């Protein structure tokens, strides 16, 4: 007669884009939708219990994590698990409801990894993976010419889910699996000064189409140094791998978008450095409901949640929690219509996987994996204006590189730059 | 700190390497 | 009345040194101590509760051990965890405990990072560990003159819980802790034929100091190769990092040790070539108490467990789970002694650490982290015979090595090659 739902997010950090300031609102919209829709479940009251993810210091945890989802499971016997979506609170969850098996659903936790659905069984992620960005990284390498070489740093933050590690891991397999071009990486810390001879020397030994993981302002002082040595978009093309959009303001308004911008006077040297610099980023969901589903979601953040849900690319992850809820709700009333039941976990599961799906994203289909399909945007500088812009996209599902409003990718020598130099590296 | 050896204890983190100096993955 | 003490162990697989069939009995003997001692918890009935770490395939699983670990801690509310002994078994078990505030006491667990008792609180390592092996290379390397370069080279098994990933990982970051030399180091996979190119290729381009973690098969190979090449004892020095000597055979009898025969027929070149090979295994207790209990814990297992334990080093891990339980039982008592309870997990603990203690291995000190010092042998191979025996020993707690029954290392040169060689690798 009744849903029992088991969450286990950051319930009281704000900081993440899975914290349920973000995502509670986005599951009350998606919960209040079921309610009103007479097709989805019809007379079940779908009830929610919740679980923090986070440890005494307030951040996601290995151990907060798998413990609540204990705490929860037996307690409540949900029919699924919601979150967590750091991939170090989301594996020893996985495994438990894997073992339970009790289905899993979450919009974070794009780990390599988590796609081991033979592991990770029941398991659907309906948010980003890492291994979706190294599809766009070989459709972007197929259509450029570069068959050869890429170079890859990346720095993450000592105690933190490790992003950019998990994001240049999903990049380095998928690639290599599709490609077997050399993929060189080299991981820095972003604080020591030691790593930027290191870094800048590896840059003009290892790779001349270089992927950065890191944050703003070091993908900005590793390009003025760059510039300040001579390396320009004739032999060079560093990607920022900046899948949030951090180093961006957001699609709504804010015109125009500068990331080399910082009022330090090396505003005017960055710009210069930035004319080799693309930035790689999700794509922002285009259709209608998106923008009706964040005046909403910002509305009932203030309200319920006593959060203020800005505007940027992370909303796409309170968004996926959203669609993902849904479209358990419709595999649930269709395993209840051909005589199953809420805890057929592989059922309902298979029925979720391989399959298009309308949501406040848009289009968004699980592929056979379990795996939501991620569309990427490529953000270049307009040279004339100095801003940059959206000039080519990548539909996950179909894998296309679409010019963007009939823009080119700016080259400083016409086309892009080999990807190995001309009489080797030396 | 190490480019392969530290980061933590969980067959999550060790699915390729990537900081380390391996013939497989 | 009665302590209530928790285990988390293979307690049906029994090919683990740490498994039940084997430390099983081990317990049972350190019970019966702990009854028939009336300075050790007078007139309380030590209890125990099992839980098995393996998964439904029998392995050892960073599943199946946390979530036993959760079901003894509500239905039994122990005052002491003993195992596991898997490292990713011990993990997250061992993440629970610190936060359940309940001591942890095992012999097994090695890694790393189990050290960082910041997050493993409460956790004491009463067997080996792998950071003790990097105290042992150290020492070595200060008594032989190698003070810049050496390489190291292991394998695993897909699946398994990483043991020479773990044995290297401890012994690479205490050696640069303490000597900041150049450690080289390459994975392989032991069944993949395209490496052995690869390997043979690094050893004569990255090193003469040269640690090997394999099987005994491998590193008999990778000596055959050696040797087909012209490595010699003059340049190259081949150590095999076999802590539980599974190259060779007990210390009890099976007069001599050959750890090169075969009988294949390649034997007599694979004397000329472990010439060059030296085995560093953890060391054999002498002392007589070890001989009896090695004789009582095979009748027990038999009778108890259906079990026949065989003679070898890894008896030193249910030694040492004896030796730590009684160690602990004092440390209670003496809790008790001054005014605590069984659950003063902090005071009890550092009772147990920075602590010498008798036990069944003869000397063993807890350091100030509340690991187990560790001692070593280093085998060589007369060169009349071509048998191999201990000629170097190392005691971990005053880090000296002393020559064992006037043994000398044999060198084929007179004294070790250099760990450099003369104009560059080139
Ligand atoms: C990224 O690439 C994906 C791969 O092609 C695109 O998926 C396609 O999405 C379109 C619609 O968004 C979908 O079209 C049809 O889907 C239904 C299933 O086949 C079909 O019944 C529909 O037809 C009905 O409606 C139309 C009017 O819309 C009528 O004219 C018809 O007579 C009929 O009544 C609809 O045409 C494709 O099937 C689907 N392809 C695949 C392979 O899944 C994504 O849309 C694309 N995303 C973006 C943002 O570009
Ligand atoms: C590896 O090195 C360790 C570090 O040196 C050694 O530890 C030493 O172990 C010995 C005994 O094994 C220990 O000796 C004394 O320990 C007591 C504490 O100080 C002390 O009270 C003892 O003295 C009593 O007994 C003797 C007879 O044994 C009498 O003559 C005395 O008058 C007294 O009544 C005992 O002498 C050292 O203290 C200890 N040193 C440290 C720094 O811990 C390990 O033994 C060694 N292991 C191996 C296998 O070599
Ligand atoms: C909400 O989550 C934030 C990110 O998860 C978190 O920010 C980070 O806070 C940690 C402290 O937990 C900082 O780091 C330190 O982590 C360990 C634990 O003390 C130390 O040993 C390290 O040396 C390091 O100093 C991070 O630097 C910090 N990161 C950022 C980007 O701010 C917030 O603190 C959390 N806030 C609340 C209220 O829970
Ligand atoms: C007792 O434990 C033994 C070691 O933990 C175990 O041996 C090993 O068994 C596994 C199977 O679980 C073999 O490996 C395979 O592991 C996965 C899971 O199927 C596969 O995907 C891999 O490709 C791989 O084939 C190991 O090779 C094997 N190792 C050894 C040294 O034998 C025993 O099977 C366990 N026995 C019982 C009764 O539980
Ligand atoms: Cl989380
Ligand atoms: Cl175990």
């Amino acid at each position: 007669s009744d849903l029992t739902v088991a969450v286990v997010l950051p319930l009281t950090n704000t900081s993440y884009p899975w914290s349920w300031a973000r995502v509670g609102p986005a599951v009350e919209l998606a919960l209040a939708r079921v309610k009103a829709r007479p097709d989805l479940l019809p007379g079940w009251t779908v009830r929610m219990v919740l679980g923090s993810s986070e440890n005494a210091a307030g951040v996601c945890s290995d151990t907060a994590a798998p413990l609540a989802a204990v705490d929860l499971k037996w307690e409540h016997s949900p029919a699924v698990f919601l979150g967590p979506g750091c991939v170090y609170s989301a594996a020893p969850v996985g495994r438990f409801t894997a073992h339970w098996r009790v289905p899993l659903l979450t919009a974070g936790a794009p780990a390599l990894g988590i796609g081991v659905k033979d592991e990770y069984a029941l398991t659907t992620r309906t948010g980003p993976s890492h291994v979706k960005l190294g599809d766009f990284v070989t459709a972007l390498h197929r259509r450029l010419g570069w068959e050869h070489q890429a170079l890859v740093l990346y720095a993450d933050r000592l105690g933190d889910d490790r992003p950019c590690f998990f994001i240049v891991e999903g990049l380095y397999m998928r690639v290599r699996e599709r490609l077997n071009i050399t993929v060189n990486h080299q991981e820095f810390v972003e604080g020591d000064p030691d790593h930027y001879p290191k870094l800048l020397r590896a840059v003009r030994r290892k790779g001349r189409v270089i992927y950065i993981c890191s944050s703003p302002d070091a993908f900005r002082n590793l390009m003025l140094l760059a510039l300040n040595a001579g390396l320009t978009g004739e032999d060079y093309v560093f990607f920022h791998l900046d899948v949030f959009g951090q180093s961006l303001k957001s699609a709504q308004g804010l015109v125009p978008q500068k990331p080399w911008e910082r009022g330090d006077g090396q505003d005017r040297s960055a710009r210069q450095a930035f004319q080799a610099a693309k930035i790689i980023t999700y794509k922002e969901p285009d259709n209608p409901e998106y923008l009706e589903f964040l005046k909403q979601l910002k509305l009932l953040a203030d309200k319920k949640f006593n959060f203020t849900v800005e505007d940027g690319l992370k909303n796409i992850i309170p968004a996926s929690f959203h669609d993902g809820l849904l479209l358990y709700v419709q595999a649930v009333t269709e395993t209840l219509a051909q005589g199953g039941t809420v805890t057929d976990g592989e059922n309902i599961t298979q029925r979720m996987w391989n399959r298009s799906f309308q949501g406040v994203t848009g289009y968004l289909k699980i592929d056979r994996n379990g795996d939501r399909d991620t569309d990427f945007s490529l953000w270049d500088m307009d040279p004339e204006t100095g801003a940059f812009r959206v000039v080519l996209n990548y539909n996950g599902t179909s894998q296309e590189l679409m010019a963007v409003s009939e823009h080119k990718l700016y080259w400083p020598l016409g086309y892009p730059p080999p990807d190995v130099p001309k009489c080797g590296f030396d | 700190r190490s480019s392969c050896f530290g980061g933590r204890i969980d067959r999550i983190g060790a699915q390729s390497g990537l900081g380390c100096n391996s013939f497989r993955y």
